[PDB]
């Protein structure tokens, strides 16, 4: 949830 | 022991004992994950568990370089950053390994939130309810999420400081405490030093403190003076100028009774607002709104100085939207406790006007509903106080309606209520079996890279991985957690998702032009590339990169590595989306068909996570009730050996099915993604040996070098 990472 | 009265007690001794108990509770509570994670080798490196957010490796790189005493020119090391600097001080002063400090800092400092909550409650003569509020607020779902062990990030003090500022405002309203004149500004400075984005909150809070003063204290000089001082503390003055003004005016007010005339202090407000104005005032606020509230693409405001790029905002997990139930649980671990917290906050407001100054933090948290889950954090402790007040209200009710309740029984009731309402947060911790950013194996691959590459070399990766790659490998990257706009991401997207000939042309050109941009400050790096090679548009230049006879007039100044980890697979379509966008246009080019899923098992017709039925035949799919023919079934038994079985099915069809034996996983993709550099060089181990050298060949990641 709380990540400065990529989603999708 | 239980028959005594705790509600009326607000002594310093009792408040110190409560702070200590709540603080030990907060730490103890985030120790559970360490006990859990410690039994898995996958989570260790250098004899200690690893950090737990991508952003932690930025400050970790910065701390490491401060300890060593240098970094390279234009690796974007957080050398001198706040969290790196506090890490370096603690490391030099304590006896624990670097990894342990970096693991446990959030566990210490985020738990400080317990202090301001119950000191604020104490200013209202409600210390015990403060204790309950600190229990809830220190471990509430979203606050825990970004401050658990291993969350080595700036979040660990990002509410502690504004809450201390709030406490400071309260003491001024109740006791006219002269020490506010010193602490209010100092804290703002500390806040700004620790987290520059705090600018916006500070601007709002100071602003409201002004309007508040125009209403309830329209005549008390100390409020205007502390407003001017705080406005200075918000500015870009050097610290010695700030501290000079703050300490000077503080002594002059503290020890002078003839004091400062009112005209002089309105003059101080004017000089102040002028200084903050020169400092850019309000511009940072409108910029932050532009990115988060209005979600604009061109946020730097370069119309035709840049090309048009895909928007990263809809791509970051932190900024993803959230439904009302999850919003409420993020703030209060439960819908019920959230409702009671909100009622409690209203009641607190219409009894203690000073709590009005808490409205910015509250507003920030609610802004998550528009701006992403990230922001709920700012509403957690305020709302926790609200819950405290609700309880005080309730039992107050129970006496103002003459309900026969012993002290023992009122206390048992309180302990039970607090335990029952704190339950959802504890359950959340138990279930939040979060894992490390990377696995030991990846950290080992990246550390061996450290001993193979140079400090001045680049690795092209996705921006997710920039900070850990620079931490474990001590190299340079094209993009990372803080350099990841569309204009930034385009090059790594292109390198990873195009075919190999133009991907290698782009890896050389992008690394070289980035390095040049440190000396030349291109507003758009692609635009410098285009308007250098005498091309007409972005599309024209990019299409010329497809040429095996491409001239490369930029000389080679370093090695360029390409990092291809298995975990990139499931985010490949999102990665691809960035270079799928015509920079002349902003327009999407191809449709991108992709997904990865695991069989549920097997009988007879495989089903997969995503509801996609795989044919018994292994010849068709069934997505959403529609059966679609397969062009080929690629059965991959060795990612490292590149041993796979390409089963032709239908030359007339267009979708590929891949089975990853070594992972028991399936991939569904189209021709465009199948031919991408990633799928070919990682999954199938087919790479042009004239273009790249394979440096690391592992089932979990591959590292290639240009030549
Ligand atoms: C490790 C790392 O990447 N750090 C970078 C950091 O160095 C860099 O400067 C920064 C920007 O790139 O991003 C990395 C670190 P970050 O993500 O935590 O920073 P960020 O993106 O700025 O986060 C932004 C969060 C905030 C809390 C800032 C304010 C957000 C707003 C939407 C403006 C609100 C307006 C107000 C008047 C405040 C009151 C609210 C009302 C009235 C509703
Ligand atoms: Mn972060
Ligand atoms: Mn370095
Ligand atoms: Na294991």
């Amino acid at each position: 949830g709380d990540q400065n990472a990529t989603f999708g | 022991e239980l028959q005594q009265n705790f509600t009326d007690n607000n002594s310093i001794k009792y408040t110190a004992i409560l702070i200590l108990i709540a603080f030990a509770f907060s730490v103890l509570a985030r120790l559970y994950w360490v006990a859990w994670a410690s039994e898995f080798y996958e989570f260790f490196f250098n004899d200690q568990l690893m950090i737990t957010t991508n952003d932690g490796y930025a400050f970790a790189e910065g701390a490491r370089d401060m300890i060593a005493g240098f970094h390279q020119p234009n690796d974007l090391s957080y050398f001198g950053s706040s969290l790196s600097t506090l890490t370096y001080w603690l490391y030099s002063i304590l006896p624990f390994s670097f990894e342990s400090i970096i693991l446990y800092m959030s566990t210490f400092f985020a738990s400080l939130i317990v202090v301001p909550i119950i000191l604020i409650a104490r200013e209202y003569k409600l210390t015990t309810y403060g204790f309950i509020a600190a229990l809830l607020g220190s471990i509430a779902n979203s606050y825990y999420n970004r401050t658990m062990s291993g969350y080595y990030d700036t979040d660990m003090l990002v509410l502690v400081l504004p809450m201390l500022i709030l406490l400071t405002f309260i003491r001024l309203t109740i006791n006219k405490d002269i020490f506010t004149l010193l602490l209010s500004p100092v804290f703002i400075m500390i806040y700004l030093w620790w987290y520059p984005s705090s600018y916006s909150l500070n601007f709002a809070m100071i602003g409201l403190f002004g309007l508040y003063t125009l209403v309830f204290h329209r005549k008390e000089k100390i409020f205007y003076l502390t407003i001017a001082l705080m406005i200075i503390a918000l500015s870009m003055l050097a610290w010695q100028y700030k501290l000079a003004l703050i300490v000077l005016l503080f002594a002059i007010f503290a020890f002078k009774e003839e004091k400062i005339n009112f005209y002089m202090i309105w003059a101080l407000i004017f000089i102040s607002i002028l200084i903050l104005h020169l400092s850019g005032g309000l511009d940072p606020v409108l910029y932050q709104l532009k990115f988060y509230v209005f979600k604009a693409s061109d946020v730097q405001n370069l119309k035709d100085a840049a090309f048009m790029y895909f928007n990263v905002n809809e791509t970051i997990m932190e900024v993803n939207t959230i439904d009302p139930e999850v919003f409420m649980q993020r703030i209060s671990s439960s819908v019920l406790v959230f409702i009671l917290s909100f009622i409690g906050f209203i009641l607190l407001l219409k009894d203690h006007k000073s709590m009005l100054l808490a409205l910015p933090m509250l507003a920030l948290g609610f802004m998550a509903l528009r701006a992403g889950l990230r922001f709920t954090i700012y509403a957690v402790p305020v709302m926790a106080l609200g819950f405290g007040y609700f309880l005080y209200a309730f039992f107050n009710f129970l006496e103002k309606k003459q309900i026969k309740l012993s002290l023992r029984n009122k206390n048992i009731l309180l302990i039970l209520i607090a335990f029952f309402s704190i339950s959802p947060a504890l359950m959340h911790i138990y279930y939040y079996k979060s894992s490390t950013v990377f696995t030991s194996y990846e950290a080992s691959i990246l550390n061996d890279l450290k001993n193979k590459a140079q400090r001045e070399d680049y690795v092209v990766a996705w921006w997710d991985y920039g900070y850990p790659i620079r931490y474990y490998s001590d190299v340079k990257t094209l993009i990372d957690g803080g350099k990841h706009l569309g204009k930034d991401n385009f090059f790594s997207s292109f390198v990873l998702s195009k075919e190999q000939i133009p991907a290698a042309n782009m890896a050389r050109l992008s690394v070289e032009y980035t390095e040049k941009s440190f000396k030349e400050n291109y507003p758009d790096v692609l635009k410098a590339m285009v308007k250098d090679y005498q091309k007409t548009s972005a599309k024209d230049f990019l299409e010329s990169l497809n040429d095996p006879n491409f001239k490369i007039d930029t000389p080679k100044t370093r090695d360029v590595y390409i990092y291809m980890p298995y975990r990139m697979l499931r985010i490949m379509p999102v990665v691809a989306q960035f270079a799928n966008t015509n920079p002349d246009n902003g327009e999407q080019e191809k449709s991108l068909f992709f997904s990865q899923a695991n069989p549920l098992d097997q009988d007879g017709s495989i089903t997969l996570d995503n509801g996609v039925e795989i044919s018994n035949d292994y010849r068709s799919l069934k997505i959403e009730g529609n059966s679609i023919p397969l062009k080929a079934f690629v059965d991959i038994e060795s990612i490292t050996n590149g041993k796979f079985y390409y089963n032709e099915i239908d030359s007339k069809a267009q979708i590929y099915l891949l089975y990853l034996r070594e992972y028991k996983s399936y991939v569904i993709l189209d021709e465009s993604l199948y031919n991408s550099s990633y799928i070919q060089m990682f999954l199938l181990n087919q790479y042009d040996q004239d273009l790249f050298e394979q440096i690391t060949n592992d089932t979990r990641a591959k590292i290639y070098r240009l030549k």
